[PDB]
C-alpha cells in the first residue's frame, strides 16, 4: 500500500525544485541588425563574431555593457577590411554612443525557457523572484483555509476535490499565453499541494505502530529522494518548458485515474524555554535548505551531474542519524551537523582557482551536514512531545514559518549584485550562530 | 513528585505488580523509568518507555519484564513473571535526562523506592 504514497509524494516533490529546470538563463547579447549580413557577406566565423562585435569588451564585469548595450553604429554602407571593423569607425573605446537593446536578444540554447520567451533579462530580472513568491504565498495561504473546508464536507470529498486542480492547473499553465496568467495558476496549484501531501503523510502513518512509525518515517525521504533523482532523466531528453510541464503533470491524473494543550506548555519555566530555542533551529534549518538548493541552481557549470550527485550523498545522512540514536546524546549530532554547515560555506568563498574539483565535494559534505541536523529535531520531536489533536497555534506556527519563507528568495537574488559572495557570509553566520544555542538545552540544576 | 507502590514477599518464581504515580506535569512531556538499587553495588538499569510507545530492556531481564503505560489514572506500570534470586533490591522511579550523557545515566528526579525480597 506504500505504492500510492511514493507516487504522491515523489509528484509533489517537483513542484518545489521545478524552477531549476524551467527557468535558467543562458548566455545572451541583444541583436544589433547589419552583422549578420556583413557575416553572410564577408564569411564572417560565427565563433569570433561576438569577439568583434559585442560592445562588451572587457569579460571582467560590464553586465551591463555586454547584455544591455549596443554598438550603435551604421554597420551598413561601410567600407571594411574585414579584419577589424571597428578599428576605423570609432578607432577607441568609449569614444562612441552606446544606447539600449531595441530589437531583441539573441540566446544560446537548444531548448527554451520562461526567460528565453518572456525576455526577462534587462531591466525586469526581478521578475523571475516572483515564480518562487507567489507559491510561497500559496504555502501560506492554503494552510489556513484547509482546516474549515475539511468539516463540512468531511475528507473523503477533499481529498478527491484536491487532487483534480493540481492536475488542470499544470495544465493549463502548459497552455499560458501571458505572463500574468502563469503567475495566477501558479498561486492556484501551490494553495492545495502542501495541504495535500501533509493529509497524505498522515494516512500512511496512520497503520504504524510504535516502533514502525519510525521505521515507516524514513521511507517518505527515500521516496523524495527517487522523486528527485528521476526529475534529472526527464530534463534530459525533454528541453522544452512546456514538453516537460506536460509531461510530469499527466502521472498524477493517472495516478488519481488536565489534557495536553498549548496552555500548559508555557505557564510552567522549564517547558517555556525548551521550545523558545527548538522552534528556532527549525526555521534556520529551513531557511538554510531551501537556500542552497537556489544558490547551486544558478552557478553550476554543469547542472545535470551536480542534482544527481547531491542525493545519493542524502541518502546516508537518515542511516547515520538513526544509526546515532542510541550510544550518543542528543546534543553532540545536532551541534556537530550544524557546525559543518558553516565552515563548507566559509570554504566555498574562499577557493577559486580549482573550485570545480571541490565543489563537487565540498557541497555534498554541506547538504549531508544539513540533512543529518533535521531528522533529529523530528526524532526528538516524537520522542518528547504529546500527541496535539489540532491546534491554532501550531496553524500560526506554519504560516510564520511560511512568512519567513515569502522573504528569501528576495534577498537571496537581489543581494548577488553587489557582490557574488555576499550570499554566502548570512549562511555561514546563522549556521555558526545556530550551533552555539543548542548548547543551553541541558538542564544545569541538579543533572546529577 | 513521584511515589512508588507495591512490593511484598515471595518464595520462588512468583509475580507481583509496581506502579509509579506521576503528577500529569511529568507524565505527558518527559520519560519514565526504572533502576534498580543493587545494595552492594552500583545502581542498575530496567526499562524505558516515551510518548510514541518505543522501549528498551536491558540484556540480563530481556523476555521476562513488561512495561505499560496507563493514561486514565496517570501511572507507569511494571510486570515482573518468573523472579531469579538474583532480583532482590529497591526499585526507584526516575526521570532520566535525554540531552545529556547516554541518555539514560543521568537524573533529576528520584522517588526513594521500595522494597522486595525474595
Amino acid at each position: 500500500a506504500f505504492l500510492i504514497l511514493c507516487l504522491l509524494s515523489a509528484a509533489f516533490a517537483p513542484i518545489c525544485v521545478g524552477i531549476v529546470f524551467l527557468g535558467f538563463t543562458p548566455d545572451h547579447h541583444c541583436q544589433s541588425p547589419g552583422v549578420a549580413e556583413l557575416s553572410q557577406r564577408c564569411g564572417w566565423s560565427p565563433a569570433e563574431e561576438l569577439n568583434y562585435t559585442v560592445p562588451g569588451l572587457g569579460p571582467a564585469g560590464e553586465a551591463f555593457l555586454g547584455q544591455c548595450r549596443r554598438y550603435e553604429v551604421d554597420w551598413n554602407q561601410s567600407a571594411l577590411s574585414c579584419v577589424d571593423p571597428l578599428a576605423s569607425l570609432a578607432t577607441n573605446r568609449s569614444h562612441l554612443p552606446l544606447g539600449p537593446c531595441q530589437d531583441g536578444w539573441v540566446y544560446d540554447t537548444p531548448g527554451s525557457s520562461i526567460v528565453t520567451e518572456f525576455n526577462l533579462v534587462c531591466a525586469d530580472s526581478w521578475k523571475l523572484d516572483l515564480f518562487q513568491s507567489c507559491l510561497n504565498a500559496g504555502f501560506l495561504f492554503g494552510s489556513l483555509g484547509v482546516g474549515y473546508f475539511a468539516d463540512r464536507f468531511g475528507r473523503k470529498l477533499c481529498l478527491l476535490g484536491t487532487v483534480l486542480v493540481n492536475a488542470v492547473s499544470g495544465v493549463l499553465m502548459a497552455f499560458s499565453p501571458n505572463y500574468m496568467s502563469m503567475l495566477l495558476f501558479r498561486l492556484l496549484q501551490g494553495l492545495v499541494s502542501k495541504g495535500n501531501w501533509m493529509a497524505g503523510y498522515t494516512l500512511i502513518t496512520e497503520f504504524v505502530g510504535s516502533g514502525s512509525r519510525r521505521t515507516v518515517a524514513i521511507m517518505y525521504q527515500m521516496a523524495f529522494t527517487v522523486g528527485l533523482v528521476a526529475l534529472t532523466g526527464l530534463a534530459y531528453a525533454l528541453p522544452h518548458w512546456r514538453w516537460l510541464q506536460l509531461a510530469v503533470s499527466l502521472p498524477t491524473f493517472l495516478f488519481l485515474l488536565l489534557s495536553p494543550s498549548f496552555a500548559d506548555l508555557f505557564r510552567t519555566p522549564r517547558l517555556r524555554k525548551r521550545t523558545f530555542i527548538l522552534m528556532y533551529l527549525w526555521f534556520t534549518d529551513s531557511v538554510l535548505y531551501q537556500g542552497l538548493i537556489l544558490h547551486m541552481g544558478a552557478t553550476s557549470g554543469n547542472l545535470y551531474l551536480d542534482f544527481l550527485y547531491s542525493a545519493l550523498v542524502e541518502i546516508p545522512g537518515a542511516f547515520i542519524a538513526l544509526i546515532t540514536i542510541d550510544r550518543v546524546g542528543r546534543i553532540y549530532p545536532m551541534a556537530m551537523s550544524n557546525l559543518l554547515a558553516g565552515a563548507a560555506c566559509l570554504v566555498m568563498i574562499f577557493i577559486s582557482p580549482d573550485l570545480h574539483w571541490l565543489n563537487i565535494i565540498i557541497m555534498c559534505v554541506g547538504r549531508m551536514g544539513i540533512t543529518i541536523a533535521i531528522q533529529m529535531i523530528c526524532l526528538v520531536n516524537a520522542e518528547l512531545y504529546p500527541t496535539f489533536v489540532r491546534n491554532l497555534g501550531v496553524m500560526v506556527c506554519s504560516s510564520l514559518c511560511d512568512i519567513g519563507g515569502i522573504i528569501t528568495p528576495f534577498i537571496v537574488f537581489r543581494l548577488r549584485e553587489v557582490w557574488q559572495a555576499l550570499p554566502l557570509i548570512l549562511f555561514a553566520v546563522l549556521g555558526l550562530l545556530a550551533a552555539g544555542v543548542t548548547l543551553l538545552l541541558p538542564e544545569t540544576k541538579g543533572v546529577a | 513528585q513521584l511515589q512508588e507502590s507495591g512490593g511484598g514477599l515471595v518464595q520462588a518464581g512468583g509475580s507481583l505488580r509496581l506502579s509509579c504515580a506521576a503528577s500529569g506535569t511529568i507524565f505527558y512531556y518527559e520519560i519514565m523509568g526504572w533502576y534498580r538499587q543493587a545494595p552492594g553495588k552500583e545502581r542498575e538499569f530496567v526499562a524505558t518507555i516515551d510518548q510514541g510507545g518505543i522501549t528498551n530492556y536491558a540484556d540480563s531481564v530481556k523476555g521476562r519484564f513488561t512495561i505499560s503505560r496507563d493514561n486514565a489514572k496517570n501511572t507507569v506500570y511494571l510486570q515482573m513473571n518468573s523472579l531469579k534470586p538474583e532480583d532482590t533490591a529497591v526499585y526507584y522511579c526516575a526521570v532520566p535526562d535525554v540531552f545529556v550523557g547516554r541518555g539514560w545515566d543521568y537524573l533529576i528526579y528520584w522517588g526513594q523506592g521500595t522494597q522486595v525480597t525474595v
